[PDB]
């Protein structure tokens, strides 16, 4: 049922420098003892991002631009951002995709949904279970439906520091939406932790919709619905050149963007982290 | 050169040549922007039934691309185009079918199968009830469907029909019986190529020999033996410090293998002279 | 090291063919689509 809230505020806009975010395995190629240079749709280093502090009245999910693909991050204590509407018009007017994790399954469909003006998870706050997926009411002219394998996530309101960091990357290619998953344990007071974390392929999704906007479905919390504490971001994937240092097991252990600063544009020419002292010809201007 | 000895055909579990009524048996095809999706999965298919029907007449693949099949699911896509828009059903090639109605993937490429429907799907006033997108605020990416049954804003501003100077997203084709071939309705099945495999059998792992091999996404000749490489579960195969694959996770039984090439090299001849002798020894 | 790797990386040059792979051009394309792009990659690699 398409319902609204009592108050929807704007986030705190707290700025942060994303240090080492967005890295994933592009391919299925194993390589080892190697150092590989590529461009793909990557989140760049040192990127200025904004902190969407969703706290108890603030509810940030308007039309947000996707345009090729996005990076997502979320330090989570209450596991709030667990859904995403993808599409163009964000109304019951074009074909859209509702990807939700409804605490039991990952439910993905590709239809012309009766899209509400408020994408939320109608979840009871003192216990953390979802009453209804109040994002659509029904669907029309579908092309896809899937339910994942079953597990359970505690999504009630929690206090303290953020214990869960989930890393998500969404991309449009050949019909196949590719959604990749990253995770680490954290103990987080403010905007984001610095550090390195990869992503791995999980989903290959022939959804077939014109993917030009996204509305990240949040989780509503009220025992008139509200929310609770979650720090989550929006980043943009750009066709930038990365180095991909592989260890002996084939784990991506480090990466270097070429387009940050003239130090790291030099690294992509030398193909190393170690660069001797001197002058090196790099590409023309 | 060492001439190889053996065949290595390794695949996950095998089904038969399945019948596909979505390929050659469907009678009415809907519009192209709302193109009907039916798929093909888990069948060793040749799509000889594209040729083998009395419902089609063109028989062309975009036709050596018919056997272009050892990959994921094929989508037999059902729609009626016009003769001037037969040309735009292509990987890329952004015309009024490809840019806004029906864009095709480009890893592998299937078959576009049209049929003469001058007498059934047309009329002498133009069977205008079939329509197509010609201009939309946003281009399709490959393998997408557009079911916007909506009066359209031609520039992104609130100008929707039935307001003045506000355009519809749908032109008429002009399916006339009184015109030539360029304006005829053509029932088109496209096999969108984006799990089936054409040459899909199962043979023995002829290890430690110069063999041939055909895998899930890997062909070639060489030497096969188990490997110790720490493959990730999301990693199909390995490559060397160069850029040809020398290690593979087995498509049938997941055993991590090595692929060395077959042995080869040069030949010398060591002779002491024809005046000296007539025997030689080769290196 | 350089003169081997430059000789290595010019294997992967398309030279106007649809790919730098002589067996895709062999197997995937038409036999008229093949010999057009076989004859490109040889003359490319020969003078490389
Ligand atoms: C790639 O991953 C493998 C795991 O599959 C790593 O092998 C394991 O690495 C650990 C840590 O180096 C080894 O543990 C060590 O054991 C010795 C022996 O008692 C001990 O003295 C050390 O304090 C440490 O606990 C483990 O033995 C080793 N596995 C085997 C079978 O030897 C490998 O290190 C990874 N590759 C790289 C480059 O790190
Ligand atoms: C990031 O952009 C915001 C604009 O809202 C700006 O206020 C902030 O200073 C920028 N960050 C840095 C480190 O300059
Ligand atoms: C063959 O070798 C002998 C060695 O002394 C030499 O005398 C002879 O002339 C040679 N044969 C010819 C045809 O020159």
């Amino acid at each position: 049922r398409c319902t609204t809230f009592d108050d929807v505020q704007a986030p705190n806009y707290t700025q942060h420098t994303s240090s080492m975010r967005g890295v994933y395995y592009p391919d299925e190629i194993f390589r080892s003892d190697t150092l590989y240079l590529t461009q793909d749709l990557f989140l760049p280093f040192y990127s200025n991002v904004t902190g969407f502090h969703t706290i108890n009245h603030t509810f940030g999910n308007p039309v947000i631009p996707f345009k090729d693909g996005i990076y997502f991050a979320a330090t989570e204590k209450s596991n709030v951002v667990r859904g995403w509407v993808f599409g163009s018009t964000m109304n019951n007017k074009s074909q859209s995709v509702i990807i939700i994790n409804n605490s039991t399954n990952v439910v993905i469909r590709a239809c012309n949904f009766e899209l509400c003006d408020n994408p939320f998870f109608a979840v009871s706050k003192p216990m953390g279970t979802q009453t209804h997926t109040m994002i659509f009411d029904n669907a029309f002219n579908c092309t896809f439906e899937y339910i994942s394998d079953a597990f359970s996530l505690d999504v009630s309101e929690k206090s303290g520091n953020f214990k869960h960091l989930r890393e998500f990357v969404f991309k449009n290619k050949d019909g196949f939406l590719y959604v990749y998953k990253g995770y680490q344990p954290i103990d987080v007071v403010r905007d984001l932790p610095s550090g390195f974390n990869t992503l791995k392929p999980i989903f290959k999704l022939p959804l077939g919709i014109n993917i030009t906007n996204f509305r990240a479905i949040l989780t509503a919390f009220s025992p008139i619905w509200g929310t609770s504490a979650a720090a989550y971001f929006v980043g943009y994937l750009k066709p930038t050149t990365f180095m991909l240092k592989y260890d002996e097991n084939g784990t991506i252990t480090d990466a270097v963007d070429c387009s940050q600063n003239p130090l790291a544009e030099l690294k992509c020419s030398v193909k190393s982290f170690e660069i001797d002292k001197g002058i090196y010809q790099t590409s023309n201007f | 050169r060492v001439v190889p000895s053996g065949d290595v055909v390794r695949f996950p579990n095998i089904t038969n040549l399945c019948p596909f009524g979505e390929v050659f048996n469907a009678t009415k095809f809907p519009s192209v922007y709302a193109w009907e999706r039916k798929k093909i999965s888990n069948c060793v298919a040749d799509y000889s039934v594209l040729y083998n029907s009395t419902f089609f007449s063109t028989f062309k693949c975009y036709a050596t691309k018919l056997n272009d099949l050892c990959f994921s699911n094929v989508y037999a896509d059902s729609f009626v185009v016009k003769g001037d828009d037969v040309r735009q059903i292509a990987p890329g090639q952004t015309g009024v079918i490809a840019d806004y109605n029906y864009k095709l993937p480009d890893d592998f490429m299937g078959c576009v199968l049209a049929w003469n429907t001058r007498n059934i799907d047309a009329t002498s006033t133009g069977n205008y009830n079939y329509k197509y997108r010609y201009l939309r605020h946003g281009k399709l990416r490959p393998f997408e469907r557009d079911i916007s049954n909506v009066p359209f804003s031609p520039d992104g501003k609130p100008c929707t029909p039935p307001a003045l100077n506000c355009y519809w997203p749908l032109n008429d084709y002009g399916f006339y019986t009184t015109t030539g071939i360029g304006y005829q309705p053509y029932r088109v099945v496209v096999l969108s190529f984006e799990t089936v495999c054409g040459p899909k059998l199962s043979t023995d792992l002829i290890k430690n020999q110069c063999v041939n091999f055909n895998f899930n996404g890997l062909t070639g000749t060489g030497v096969l033996t188990p490997s110790s490489k720490r493959f990730q579960p999301f990693q199909q195969f390995g490559r060397d410090v160069s850029d040809f694959t020398d290690s593979v996770r087995d498509p049938k039984t997941s055993e991590i293998l090595d692929i060395s090439p077959c042995a080869f090299g040069g030949v010398s001849v060591i002779t002491p002279g024809t005046n000296a002798s007539s025997e030689v020894a080769v290196l | 090291a350089q003169a081997l790797n430059t000789l290595v990386k010019q294997l992967s040059s398309n030279f106007g063919a649809i790919s730098s792979v002589l067996n895709d051009i062999l197997s995937r394309l038409d036999p008229p689509e093949a010999e057009v792009q076989i004859d490109r990659l040889i003359t490319g690699r020969l003078q490389s």
